[PDB]
């Protein structure tokens, strides 16, 4: 779900960046420290919406860094467990099925897909179909999965998507 | 002495234990109370051995004991173990090896669980599904380890499971029996 | 330990303010405005472009100011932040649908009366 809060940040700053726009490289170099990394706690940042306050610089003893924190107010997605969010396919294998809710990415286990699905190597574009091919489910689908469990590694959040449970698939 | 008490405490002692416990458990039967010596000379076992098995059945409580000290006729102290059958205690206790088989069942069951679903042969590290996408390339199109630069395959970790499941069918069995043996203490 | 169903959510989580997808797409859009001025400055990152499309995709409400009478209506109700944003986004057709969805929201209020608030979301919704 998408949610804004605030956060804490420290900024080292080396001591080049002094002087006049000493403030400006700090909220600069806060866009790009928080932009494109992602924690467990919080989830993916996406943007910051605001800085809410810079922090006392504290400098460094013998590093000659100073410590600024910042307070500053920015939208972050984190998978829940046991909730259903939309999801865009992006690849379709045989072993499992990746889809892509915004800059997290779901993995779909073949054990967890339903069993009526089936594989369609047949087809150029790998898909999945019933035999009354009521249900077609291929990439670039919007498609509802539950969130069955959250992983965290190497600052990257991934989630389990499970269509068993009703009002789940391609709508 | 209820007859229902003296007939399973055979019933249970010639289960679960070998035929020296049994023994011993028949001169206590024939009498409330008998000394450890005594008990030495009818069976004529060894000193150790009969310690060892009196120490076990005082482990789970099927028999107290007493120490009684006296003087002998020749004034030397003399310190003698009675030993008696304590049918109160001894079915709490033989109660609580009830549960206990009845609920390990449950945690038996866990240990399967245990055991990853996913594993990799060639490099004998456990591969975890999850990391298996990230250690999957999509170029590729089949997951793969960089280190080792092989296939997996979690077909090895499946078996073990399967056998395991029969073990627990086959552990309730063994209770069975000694399910009927037991409801004789409640009589 | 934290549960959507089940409206648990961690200490972090509690002032926390959910904003619609509509209303997410807004203030996206108004990060890209600014992105233009201040020209040579630091390119989005790819995330605010997977995130901007996704809004977008989603977007229930086209139009500024039906968004905040949406928003207006919703707040006389009383309803949990957190379920407003699932309300706001999912739009369940009918009452049964989105008592399925969320476990939580039986018991809030009347059936009857749960059908009637998701009508009223469809007519502010524009369809295209
Ligand atoms: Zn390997």
């Amino acid at each position: 779900m998408f949610y804004h809060i605030s956060l804490e940040h420290e900024i080292l700053l080396h001591p080049r960046y002094f002087g006049p726009n000493l403030l400006n490289t700090v909220k600069q170099k806060l866009f790009t420290e928080v932009e494109g990394t992602c924690t467990g706690k919080y989830g993916f940042v996406i943007a910051v919406t605001t800085i809410d306050n810079i922090g006392a610089g504290v400098i460094q003893p013998g590093r000659g860094f100073v410590l600024y924190p910042v307070k500053y107010k920015a939208i972050v997605f984190r998978p829940f467990k046991g909730e259903v969010v939309d999801a865009v396919v992006t690849q379709v294998n045989k072993v499992g099925l990746f889809t892509e809710i915004g800059p997290m990415s779901c993995f779909i286990s073949r054990h967890s897909i339903p069993s009526e699905m089936e594989f369609d190597p047949n087809s150029n574009p790998p898909c999945y179909k019933t035999m009354d091919e009521d249900i077609v489910i291929q990439q670039d689908d919007e498609i509802r999965l539950k969130i069955v469990g959250t992983r965290v590694d190497k600052n990257d959040i991934f989630a389990i998507g499970s269509l068993m449970d009703d009002y789940l698939g391609l709508v | 002495v209820p007859a229902a008490l003296k007939r399973l405490a055979k019933y249970v002692i010639r289960g679960f234990y070998g035929i020296e416990h049994a023994l011993a458990l028949d001169i206590l039967i024939r009498n409330s109370c008998v000394k450890e010596e005594d008990m030495l000379e009818l069976l004529k076992f060894d000193r150790k051995q009969l310690r060892s098995v009196l120490n076990n059945l005082k482990g789970d409580k099927f028999i107290k004991c007493r120490m009684r000290v006296e003087t002998a006729a020749d004034g030397k102290t003399t310190r003698h173990n009675y030993y008696f059958i304590n049918y109160r205690t001894l079915v709490n206790v033989v109660k609580y090896k009830l549960d206990h088989m009845r609920r390990r069942i449950e945690t038996d069951e866990r240990d399967s669980t245990n055991r990853a679903s996913f594993k990799c042969p060639v490099c004998s590290s456990t591969f975890t599904d999850l990391e298996a996408n990230q250690l999957f390339d999509p170029m590729t199109g089949t997951f793969r380890c960089t280190f080792c630069h092989t296939e997996v395959e979690e077909d090895e970790s499946a078996m073990p499971k399967k056998d395991a499941r029969t073990l627990l069918a086959r552990f309730n069995e063994q209770i069975e029996p000694i399910y009927a043996l037991l409801r004789e203490t409640e009589d | 330990e934290e549960d959507a169903s089940q409206l648990i959510f961690p200490k972090e989580f509690e002032t926390a303010e959910t904003l619609l997808n509509s209303e997410v797409h807004m203030l996206l859009e108004h990060r890209k405005q600014q992105n233009e001025s201040a020209e040579d400055e630091q390119e989005l990152s790819e995330v605010f472009m997977k995130t901007l499309n996704y809004t977008a995709r989603f977007s229930r409400f086209k139009n500024r100011e039906t968004i905040a009478s949406v928003r207006s209506l919703l707040l006389q109700k009383k309803l949990h932040k957190f379920e407003l944003a699932c309300l706001a986004n999912l739009c369940p057709e009918t009452a049964e649908e989105s008592k399925a969805l969320i476990p939580s929201l039986e018991g809030r209020f009347e059936d009857e009366e749960l059908q009637q608030i998701l009508d009223d979301i469809q007519t502010k919704r524009s369809f295209q």
